[PDB]
């Protein structure tokens, strides 16, 4: 329970977004994870956005100040951990309501049990790639989840390799991929410049 | 229950 320098993950902050040049709005969240490829990048959570991104906080002219609040996000230990261990790694289907009140679900897959938040969760969706963040205990338990069911280690995993695509304006996606599942070796996490989402991709 | 709408900013 000591370090010399910096170690701000699992301790949430608060910092404003310029985009462009707009307005500075004020943003607060949870620091989840740094990527050891490159440090300079860390795995953020905000309250209100279920979504996680991935900001070079201190290496990005487009972060304002940077604020360490002294609020603590409390472990809160999960009750049963039975029914969360049935998931990981599974297809799920993830109900949505729109404004207006009407059926969606997504069908996606729970990556794994998130860290620093415990009860939240990891997913990933299929016609909308990006990783996200829920509390699908609360999902499952009110009845908006359901899932349909299904010798020496080798090398593995390819994290660190720099990847490239195909898209329409004379332009590819460029970016790195930075983990390998534990539940499913064959997705990684991938991260592309240029954009502050993180990826959760198939590559067989 | 929950919303795409909350999803992201």
């Amino acid at each position: 329970v000591s370090q010399p320098r910096r170690n701000i993950v699992g301790c949430r902050i608060q910092h404003g977004w310029k985009e462009g040049n707009g307005p500075v709005t004020q943003w607060k969240g949870t620091v989840l994870d740094q990527v050891p490829v490159n440090p300079s990048l860390y795995l953020i959570k905000y309250d209100g956005f279920d979504c996680v991104y991935g900001l070079e906080l201190n290496k990005d002219e487009r972060v304002s100040a940077l604020e360490v609040l002294p609020d603590r996000v409390a472990t809160s230990r999960i009750s049963d951990a039975h029914l969360a261990d049935t998931m990981i790694g599974k297809a799920v289907e993830h109900m949505f309501e729109t404004e207006d009140g009407s059926k969606d679900e997504w069908r996606g897959m729970v990556l794994a049990r998130a860290p620093v938040m415990n009860t939240w969760f990891y997913i990933t969706y299929e016609k909308d790639p990006v990783l996200y963040m829920y509390q699908l205990l609360d999902d499952y338990k009110e009845g908006d989840l359901r899932i349909m069911p299904d010798p020496g280690e080798v090398v593995d995993s390819l994290v660190g390799k720099q990847v490239e695509y195909a898209k329409e304006d004379g332009s590819k996606r460029t970016g790195m991929v930075i983990h390998q599942v534990e539940a499913k070796p064959s997705v990684y996490f991938i991260k592309f410049d240029d954009d502050f989402h993180i990826y959760v991709y198939d590559l067989v | 229950a929950r919303t795409k709408q909350t999803a992201r900013k």
